[PDB]
RNA sequence: AGAAGCUGAGGAGUCCAGUUUGACUGGAUAAGGUGUUCGCCAUCUCUAGCCUCAGUAAAAACUAG
DNA sequence: CAAGACCAATCTTTACACTCTGTGAGTATTAAAGTTACCTATAGCGCCAAGTGCGCAAAGGATGAGCTAGTTTTT
């Protein structure tokens, strides 16, 4: 039961300290170097602690002269044990001289009883020291000490990439070194003795034959662990995942009954394993934890109150940390290492603990892949993902494809609490303007929202010295406090803004909120998606849609196109036309060359009339932008959606001109309106590869893409450049 | 780092001395017209003009060059991340305690010691056509020749931005020495400035005994200091260094404590029973603290018994927010390292809860 | 030798000690009690143990729950 | 008062010269290729010229405003 390991300048450790171990204390991280470090360091001080002579461990620095190694024992049950006055024995005398005999002999009589006799915990604290001349010294100059501590908390280590299966060490190990049996009252020849009159024609041959082969193999005399070896092996009925398997449960159940507390570790538990087969595993484990645990009601025979054993993990695998935060929870923790600026290991807990029954009931393999990442993007809506994970458009960057986005709500993000391990998982909260101001028709004021509130409650420090530079947040903060009314106009019927535009506002409030990890777009994904730049892509590829995906229903193209022909009119009836004639369809056929140019004079007329009415009932070319944001589910300046302002009767001419646009012509594009319908990525693709067409350079490109978006653009340039910035830290 | 002729002529002198670089001019030193002389008790603190060449090179020098040349992990003073708890933590292991200090730290910093030191990290090339090399153009920047102390000729004066740095770099042969002797004999060495620390945490009378000290004043005779014996300190079981208390009762295996005494919080608990028996605040933050405002220092009269009130009460809550802030440092510590004993943390969160019972008060008195 | 010592200049009242009939000099208020490695140390309790003026440069850590 | 104990790295290796192609006895005796080769970065605030500066610290309107600044250690 180690407490504290303390490195200082050796290997890749400055000053390196880990505490508060758990059960199932489990490793996970990019630099492995730091692992095999640690590994090094715990293998060395443990071999040191047997007397074997191995090569001292390199140093960080040559400016230093000294490495040390400090373990901290808990020592408390021993104590407690061994000073009772039931135990009279050999072994808890021996140990009390041992342990606890110099530190207790310095103390009066005030300390000793109802002082440390009550709850405290007991320490003992061993250092080793190496010196610039491959010097080893001790803090404790006294052998038993190391001895007995040696054979009080032993280690094992499991490598499971290069395991033998056909050696069984380890589990004789364990079970020789946890039994309570003295096997030195069996003498030879009384079982000799029954071996023969159990097996034998007359009397006296199997001891003759034993007699006469001994006389032959004379060699040394068996030690005290190979003689219970062979018992136990004569005493039993037979001899990768299934030898850590074994090995785990033998160390769970035969240290029930002994005060012998090891600490184990392994490395790679999940190699060559299907991913079933891992979760199995952990859910073993914690069955047969379970099994042996006496709390509150549960009680009987064969249910112990003993502590249980430390465990290690170093895992790469997410389905191993998902069992292990979803089944043992309070007694597991996360450990990650990563790096520093100039190149040195750090060691950091990552929250593994959650107050939410559903959360760790719903937890999945996305959670579990969080852990595994360098820059995670937090976003509210599905068209977020939809617009960040485009292949095509990540082509282009090659530095925005090494974060992972995540949709986490307020409730996700309050559990997994992404701001503890802030210095070694980076991560940015995306989200709209709309979640901190609200802005009302009726009544000409802007209202502030709780999470506002919140934010502005935290930015406020109270119980605070003066200091340059501070007073602009505060002044910030009283400004955004009195903006609560903010009286303004609205023009347009509670359309737009006289001079507001929102933009000031929001850069403001970036800038106020960048410290606590947050950005707030000016406007929503679709309005990013649709500006005033991207009016003449959007009509191409609308103008592409129509020329693709709408095909003849009519088995025969050519009569159906002159019926119709001849039935409706070219020019005023071309609507009903349009609708009754071409029909979206998934296969788009072949037709005469005829029928192709009659098809594509009839779609360039539908698409002038359309170009004509469009530019015609709207003229300042913005309440196109706005109706064609507002149609995909969008809101724009005044924060208003189309159940938003149906609900407040307000812009009923707007709302009307929409619909007939909706329900006369552009029925077509109708499926592709609703949320979460796939319009996104086509037109992600389609304008990516019209401007791969058009420019060859990359650099060109990625300049005209910037022009036609800037504020995904932006985005991605940011984050781009915070992971480069930290780049070498969190890299192996 | 290797500072070459282009690094001095766009990093380290950017506008300051381009004059004189086209112009083939020696770089001037410093003269006796632009450095103070302020004065307390028996020591001497030379203060440059904030508008002068020189000032910003030296702080260019710090923030680019005197901060990348590697240091001994022993000294714990002016380097970041370095603290005074962590100057006291690893003696909490020992068992004897012995303290030393060195007499005339920054007086006796021979300037050939630094020449050495910094020439390694800087290019040996002619700055100036061939008469001012780039190394003595950089050390032009950090000496000057004291009229009090000619005597010694030029030394590197206290109250210059660069001194501590140079101190470190200087020290850290001496700092490597001494923890090599140190680790022969199981001692464990800390330094702050010019105060030496050594904890043994074995049974033995090592550190009362006069062969520790002379091993000590012969290694420091190298470079030519000495130490104090006015300050020399040696005892067992229990230390107090500044009202900073280490003790440890000794044994195998035993960890100490480090707490604070109660003279080390006499003013700040006297301060809150002045506020909380009603005491008006100019005879608190006159007769126990050491702020006072002086007539010469007010500027426009304008209005009279508005601005000393205020005055008075940001003083207040300045000083309570820095004990405050002090106090949540030693938590902090704690929280990191776990060697602060029990008793004083229930006092010390109690105090806490008290200072911010007393800001909230005298917050709500003056918005009222 | 050497090394410290010290941010200074003072003043009012009171006490002690010395010289001295009449003034001067020296020491002194973050109090009292207890234990001590006797340290300019630790710990405990109050009602918290005098006033005025000058001077105050540099580098690090700390604004927690 | 003097005194043994006087840092690490400074880029890294590797290697005979002559006329003779096998052998060499200086009072004080490395060096030239190859492969790298490293990063330093900013302070009150606002404004217009958009960082190379200017103004101002009363608004404001170009020189009345008004104007504090933590603890501890070294020292």
């Amino acid at each position: 039961t180690i407490e504290s390991i303390r490195v200082k300048n050796l290997l890749s450790f400055d000053d390196v300290i880990l505490r508060d171990f758990r059960d199932i204390n489990c490793i996970i991280g990019r630099n492995n170097v730091g692992k095999s470090n640690l590994l090094k360091v715990i293998r060395y001080f443990y071999a040191k602690l047997e007397n074997k002579k191995v090569i001292p461990l390199d140093f960080h620095t040559n400016y230093n002269a000294v490495g040390e190694i400090t373990f901290t024992f808990d020592t408390t049950r021993i104590k407690k044990i061994v000073t009772s006055r039931k135990n009279n024995g050999r072994f808890h005398k021996h140990i009390y001289n041992t342990l606890f005999k110099s530190s207790s002999v310095k103390l009066n009589f005030e300390e000793l009883i109802a002082r440390k006799n009550s709850t405290n915990k007991s320490f003992f604290s061993l250092t080793l020291t190496i010196c610039k001349d491959d010097s080893v010294m001790w803090s404790v100059d006294d052998p038993k000490v190391r001895s007995l501590l040696a054979t009080l908390y032993p280690f094992l280590y499991i490598e499971t990439r290069h395991i033998d299966l056909y050696d069984w060490n380890p589990i004789w190990k364990l079970i020789s070194n946890l039994n309570s049996f003295n096997f030195d009252d069996v003498d030879h020849d009384e079982l000799v003795n029954f071996l023969d009159e159990k097996i034998s024609s007359r009397k006296g041959d199997y001891k003759k034959y034993i007699d006469r082969v001994v006389s032959v193999i004379d060699t040394k005399p068996y030690t005290y662990k190979e003689k219970v070896i062979n018992y136990i092996k004569v005493a039993i009925k037979g001899d990768s995942n299934k030898f850590l398997e074994t090995l785990l449960h033998l160390l769970i159940t035969l240290t029930r009954t002994e005060f012998i507390s090891p600490i184990v570790y392994i490395d790679e538990p999940e190699v060559g394993l299907h991913p079933k087969l891992a979760e199995s595993f952990v859910s073993n484990l914690n069955k047969i934890y379970s099994k042996f645990k006496k709390t509150s009601e549960l009680s009987g025979p064969g249910r112990y109150k003993t502590p249980y054993p430390n465990i290690f993990y170093s895992t790469h695998s997410p389905s191993i940390l998902k069992q292990t935060i979803k089944l043992f929870g309070k007694d597991q923790q996360v450990l990650h290492f990563s790096k520093k600026k100039d190149g040195s290991t750090r060691v950091n807990k990552i929250n593994s603990t959650y107050s939410d029954e559903r959360f760790l009931n719903i937890f999945s393999d996305n959670e579990a892949r969080l852990f595994f990442s360098e820059y995670i993007v937090f976003v509210e809506g599905a068209t977020e993902l939809e617009l960040f994970r485009n292949l095509s458009l990540l082509n282009l960057y090659p530095a925005f494809s090494l974060a992972d986005i995540y949709d986490a709500n307020e409730v996700i993000l309050a559990n997994i609490n992404p701001g503890y391990s802030k210095a070694s998982i980076p991560f940015v909260i995306i989200k709209d303007i709309d979640t901190l101001i609200d802005y009302s028709i009726k009544t000409e004021k802007f209202s502030l929202r709780p999470l506002f509130e919140k934010m502005i409650k935290e930015l406020t420090k109270e119980f605070d010295y003066y200091d340059t530079g501070f007073g602009r947040v505060r002044k910030e903060i009283d400004l955004f406090s009195d903006i609560q009314s903010s009286t303004k106009k609205h023009m347009d019927s509670g359309l737009f803004f006289k001079r507001f535009s929102l933009h000031n506002l929001s850069s403001r409030i970036n800038k106020v909120s960048r410290k606590l990890n947050r950005y707030f777009m000016t406007t929503t994904i679709e309005g990013a998606l649709i500006n005033e730049q991207s009016l003449p892509y959007f009509f191409n590829w609308i103008g592409d849609v129509i020329l693709t995906q709408m095909t003849i229903n009519n088995p025969n193209p050519d009569k159906f196109i002159e019926a119709m022909r001849r039935r409706y009119n070219i020019k005023s009836q071309v609507v009903p036309l349009f609708k009754s004639v071409f029909c979206i369809g998934l296969n788009h056929p072949v037709y005469s060359s005829a029928v192709d140019k009659q098809a594509l004079r009839i779609k360039l007329s539908f698409l002038n009339y359309l170009k004509r009415k469009v530019y015609s009932d709207f003229n300042n070319e913005k309440e196109i932008v706005l109706a064609l944001r507002l149609a995909f589910g969008g809101k724009t300046e005044t924060q208003y959606t189309l159940d938003k302002l149906r609900k407040d009767g307000e812009a009923e001419l707007f709302r009307e001109k929409i619909k007939n646009y909706k329900n006369n012509e552009l029925f077509f594009l109708e499926p592709q309106m609703t949320k979460t319908s796939g319009w996104v990525t086509t037109f992600l693709n389609y304008t990516i590869e019209k401007i791969t067409s058009e420019e060859s350079d990359d650099d060109r490109i990625r300049q005209k893409l910037s022009f036609i978006f800037p504020e995904i653009i932006s985005i991605i340039e940011q984050a781009s450049s915070s992971i480069e910035a930290e780049e070498s830290s969190l890299t192996g | 780092i290797l500072v070459d002729k282009v690094f001095y002529e766009k990093i380290l002198s950017v506008e300051s001395f381009k004059e004189n670089i086209i112009t083939q001019s020696a770089i001037p030193k410093i003269s006796n017209k632009e450095v103070r002389l302020i004065s307390s008790g028996s020591k001497i603190f030379y203060a440059i003009n904030n508008t002068s060449p020189h000032s910003h090179v030296q702080l260019r020098l710090n923030r680019f060059f005197l901060s990348h040349i590697p240091l001994n992990s022993a000294a714990k003073a002016f380097v970041r991340g370095g603290s005074y708890l962590k100057y006291l933590e690893p003696h909490i292991y020992g068992s004897s305690y012995c303290r030393l200090d060195i007499s005339s730290f920054f007086n006796n910093i021979s300037f050939d010691d630094v020449k050495q030191s910094l020439s390694p990290y800087i290019k040996d090339e002619y700055l100036i056509g061939t008469e001012q090399k780039l190394i003595d153009a950089i050390l032009n920047s950090v000496g000057y020749e004291s009229p009090i102390r000619k005597d010694k000729g030029m030394i590197i004066p206290m109250g210059f931005r660069t001194s501590p740095a140079i101190s470190n770099i200087v020290f850290r042969k001496m700092d490597l020495l001494i923890q090599d002797f140190c680790a022969k004999k199981g001692v464990i060495y800390s330094r702050y400035a010019d105060d030496m620390l050594f904890s043994n945490p074995r049974e033995s009378k090592l550190l009362m005994s006069d062969y520790f000290i002379d091993e000590i004043s012969s290694l420091l005779s190298i470079m030519g200091f000495n130490i104090n014996q006015s300050k020399y300190i040696s005892r067992e079981k229990e230390i107090s260094i500044n009202g900073y208390v280490i003790e440890n009762k000794g044994g195998n295996g035993s960890i100490g404590t480090i707490r604070l005494s109660k003279s080390k919080l006499n003013t700040v608990l006297k301060v809150t029973h002045a506020l909380a028996q009603n005491i008006p605040y100019k005879n608190i933050c006159n007769k126990y603290i050491k702020v006072r405002l002086k007539e010469k220092n007010i500027k426009y009269e304008s209005k009279k018994d508005e601005f000393e009130k205020k005055y008075y009460r940001d003083q207040l809550i300045n000083y309570l927010g820095g004990y405050r802030s002090y106090l949540i440092s030693l938590v902090k510590f704690h929280s990191e390292y776990k060697c602060v004993n029990s008793d004083f943390i229930i006092q010390i969160n109690g105090i806490l809860n008290d200072i911010q019972n007393h800001i909230q008060k005298i917050k709500k008195n003056r918005r009222l």
